[PDB]
């Protein structure tokens, strides 16, 4: 054929689908405000957790402690005593 | 299909492969910065072509994720503004390249590089959606133009020049900086169409947009300070000064 004949529909295929673009701004503005939101709410944690001490790996001594009462050095004196009979 | 992400990339690519071959092949240097910046040139009026100027919303949008929570990151993006300005940095680099293609033996690698650096960074600042990284990028071009006005510049007075063209991009750069943080914390991203559809105080506003201005009140010469650019801007090179 002749030049423009190829030309146009070269540049029809060259251009995108509009509908496409639309939807995919409405999209990604609707999940990058859920986003945004997310992280306004993730930045008003404060550094020390409601619990903290509450938790587990935080006491350390009340699970450790019961197995070491009973080795010399940290019994209640009557203790001793009582323990022959 | 040709992108946004390939003409950034372009002069990305040139200047790396400047950087591989040595000093002593000059005619090979200047041949291949011609050429990256011709290709870059003919790779941005491809782009004008396949631009619909119907819609509203953006053209191409390349999306890199640049923190873990994908809060903000590199969002490209062309419309019927910033289209022209890359149209026009693509155009004057190779310009640049061509006014000082005699003297090439003297200024060397160092001078193409740069150049090349500033036509990739210059295009990633105008067609870019991210607020905070447009930042980035927009005073990104400091080390650069320091570099080309400095070095290659006026007889003993270029250190000057350069001292007064950092030094008025500081104060209200980063004064800038301050409102930009506000911002992010404010809303949550500092993505271009999400910060468009927010709510800002009435007595917010005036604080922002005045650090806003104070950031471009220098580098559009108002008023208060435009004393640089005639100095500066004598005390630089000639292919330094056609893109300043």
């Amino acid at each position: 054929g002749f030049i423009m004949e190829f030309a146009e529909n070269l540049v029809l295929r060259l251009m995108e689908n509009p509908e496409e673009r639309d939807r995919k701004a409405r999209e990604h503005i609707y999940e990058m405000h859920e986003r945004c939101k997310k992280i306004k709410e993730m930045w008003a944690l404060p550094i020390r957790p409601y619990g903290f001490w509450t938790f587990e790996r935080h006491n350390a001594q009340l699970r450790w402690d019961p197995q070491i009462s009973q080795v010399a050095g940290r019994r209640d004196p009557y203790d001793d005593l009582l323990e022959d009979n | 299909y040709f992108n946004l992400s390939g003409l950034i990339l372009c002069p990305v690519l040139g200047s790396i492969i400047l950087l591989f071959i040595p000093n002593s092949r000059i005619r090979l240097i200047r041949l291949i910065g011609l050429c990256a910046s011709l290709i870059t040139f003919l790779y941005s009026l491809v782009l004008w072509i396949q631009f619909d100027s119907s819609t509203a919303k953006f053209q191409f949008v390349e999306s890199l994720r640049w923190l873990p929570y994908e809060n903000i990151n590199f969002y490209l993006g062309i419309d019927g503004i910033s289209l022209f300005f890359v149209i026009l940095t693509t155009f004057l680099i190779p310009i640049c390249i061509l006014v000082g293609w005699s003297g090439m033996r003297s200024y060397g690698k160092e001078y193409i590089i740069a150049f090349l650096i500033c036509e990739f960074l210059m295009i990633a600042v105008f067609c870019m959606l991210d607020l905070l990284l447009f930042y980035v990028f927009f005073e990104s071009v400091l080390i650069p133009m320091f570099i080309i006005i400095g070095v290659w510049g006026s007889r003993q007075r270029k250190i000057k020049a350069a001292y007064q063209f950092f030094l008025y991009t500081l104060l209200g750069s980063l004064f800038m900086l301050l409102a930009i943080l506000l911002i992010l914390f404010q809303t949550g991203t500092t993505d271009l169409q999400i910060l468009l559809t927010t709510e800002f105080s009435e007595r917010r506003q005036i604080f922002l947009w005045i650090a806003f201005f104070a950031s471009f009140a220098v580098k559009v010469p108002m008023v208060p300070v435009h004393i640089w650019l005639p100095e500066a801007h004598v005390e630089a090179p000639t292919a330094g000064s056609v893109i300043l």
